[PDB]
């Protein structure tokens, strides 16, 4: 991804304000609520049939958290997303067979959750830097499909 | 068409938005131009900088359309009949771009209504914008 | 939203297919399982090998649905009623996958009808399949 | 992209047979009639309002030919699509701002044109290998985005 110095400072600065145990679980929960077909990959999580079920689901919360830490990993390695997500690429592509479009959709859900959490601090300029990050994470996880 | 208890969430949300649709229109546009620079090539005739007269005015046209769509949930194809014609036949707007504006609108709503934008509200507004986008793409099929 | 000329090109085209619809269904299914291996995870309960009794029997199901859809052009949602429900609520079929099968269906038709697969018929059939896809994904909206 | 030895042989064997002055022109032409928004990028090509107009347009034919040759370049550098398509990526992304989705659609349009031309010879297996190639070409051309 191509992020300027200002864009790097602004993304890292917003991310240290991110509530680690909250934002990931809200973003996964929201993806599962809004795009009902994504629920097929999370059979073990039990009840995902209502928003109240999804949003009060401890497995959704725990898995969300790990997903948010994986985004953070990418922020630490913006020059080498390919190498960072190489193993997860094989997991999502070769084992689970998640269609790569869903990586973009979840990336955009994270952008929505951040807006929700940060208000006017999540400016048009800052969102535009997270759009670069989120596109890069998606494309790097999709590398196993080319 | 949308479900009941979802048809409701749309109409409430636009009331909880109120007449901020014109402001959210222009902000979502700027979020789109900045977040997805490809989308800018459709407006080389408009000044796209923050707070320009043209983005403000066009944002108002987009906000008003969505407002009219919100009280025409049973008849979106007829309500957005002429607009679907314009974007396909005249403007040749790529179907992907509607997803991008729809996303920038949810971001804008979330950024202004942190307490109202629940997972369910989110879900219904997505389906509403999805339905709107489908009608606006209707004339390619 | 299907044009009168598109209604015609679809009618003639499925007048060429007719009872080949089952044979095209199964071929389009194999082309998809091989072209897009992600789509296989939806049928772990079928032998997906070429000419298997399950791919052939399911190919007939799909082909007969498209046959029926072709005869119900102003009526697609009601015509494909049980199917919209099934593919969304029950099967949770990712929206992307309907595009991949629609593509494979076009490849199949082209491969069998090179003289009749004009750019115009190509276009109309793409639009027909786009509407079927829309209907089959509609319970997500 | 990873094509097996057998797949590489099948793909090159089929490509030696494609009519270079015809198939690229037919593939560009069909894209333009089937997905009318793509005509946005070819406004100096004149009339593209009907199938007859597009399919009897010399500039569409000349340009399809160069597009088919560019795919051919990719065939002989399947190892390095990124480097092969790097400059064209700049052109398509930085200069023309073609949404990357259209690269996928033109790839699949060529695939249906190969089917039209070769009939039974374009088997499920050969298509699948050609799906690998066009997915690789599309992603290499989208590299300036991702
Ligand atoms: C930005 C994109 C994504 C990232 C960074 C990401 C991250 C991760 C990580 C770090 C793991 C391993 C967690 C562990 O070790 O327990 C994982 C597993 C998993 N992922 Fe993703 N993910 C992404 C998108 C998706 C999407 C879109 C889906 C499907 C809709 C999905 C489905 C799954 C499933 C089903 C598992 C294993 C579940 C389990 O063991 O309980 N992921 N992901
Ligand atoms: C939520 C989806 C959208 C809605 C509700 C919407 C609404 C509208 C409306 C109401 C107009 C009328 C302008 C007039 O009265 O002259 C318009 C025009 C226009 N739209 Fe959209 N639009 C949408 C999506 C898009 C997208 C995705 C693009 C491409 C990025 C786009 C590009 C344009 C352009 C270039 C015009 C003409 C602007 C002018 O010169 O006046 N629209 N739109
Ligand atoms: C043109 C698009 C499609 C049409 C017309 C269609 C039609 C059908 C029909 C007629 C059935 C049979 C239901 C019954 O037995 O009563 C069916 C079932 C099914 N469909 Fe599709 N379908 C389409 C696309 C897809 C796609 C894209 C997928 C996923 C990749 C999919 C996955 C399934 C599965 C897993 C079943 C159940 C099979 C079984 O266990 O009997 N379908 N569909
Ligand atoms: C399938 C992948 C594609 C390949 C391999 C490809 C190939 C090429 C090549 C080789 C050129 C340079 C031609 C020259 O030197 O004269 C070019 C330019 C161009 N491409 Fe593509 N292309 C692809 C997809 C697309 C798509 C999908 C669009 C738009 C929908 C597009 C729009 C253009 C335009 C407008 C030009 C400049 C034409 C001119 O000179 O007037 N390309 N492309």
């Amino acid at each position: 991804v191509h992020l300027s110095g200002d864009e790097k400072n602004a993304v890292h600065g917003l991310w240290s304000k991110v509530k680690v145990d909250e934002v990931g679980g809200e973003a996964l929960g929201r993806l599962l609520v809004v795009y009902p077909w994504t629920r097929r990959f999370f059979e073990s999580f039990g009840d995902l049939s209502t928003a109240d079920a999804v949003m009060n689901n401890p497995k959704v919360k725990a898995h969300g958290s790990k997903v948010l830490n994986s985004f953070g990993d990418g922020l630490n390695h913006l020059d080498n997303l390919k190498g960072t997500y190489a193993k997860l690429s094989e997991l999502h592509c070769d084992k689970l067979h998640v269609d790569p479009e869903n990586f973009r959709l979840l990336g955009n859900v994270l952008v929505v959750v951040l807006a929700r959490h940060f208000g006017k601090e999540f400016t048009p300029d800052l969102q535009a830097a997270y759009q670069k990050v989120v596109a890069g994470v998606a494309n790097a996880l999709a590398h196993r499909y080319h | 068409v949308l479900s009941s208890k979802d048809k409701t969430n749309v109409k409430t949300a636009f009331g909880k938005i109120g007449g901020h649709a014109a402001e959210y229109g222009a902000e979502a546009l700027e979020r789109m131009f900045l977040g997805f620079p490809t989308t800018k090539t459709y407006f080389p005739h408009f000044d796209l900088s923050h707070g320009s007269a043209q983005v403000k005015a066009h944002g108002k046209k987009v906000g008003d359309a969505l407002t009219k769509a919100a009280d025409h949930l049973d008849d979106l194809p007829s309500a957005l009949s002429a607009l679907s014609d314009l974007h396909a036949h005249k403007l040749r707007v790529d179907p992907v771009n509607f997803k991008l504006l729809s996303h920038c609108l949810l971001v804008t709503v979330a950024a202004h209504h942190p307490g109202d934008f629940t997972p369910s509200v989110h879900a219904s507004l997505d389906k509403f914008l999805a339905n709107v986008s489908t009608v606006l793409t209707s004339k390619y099929r």
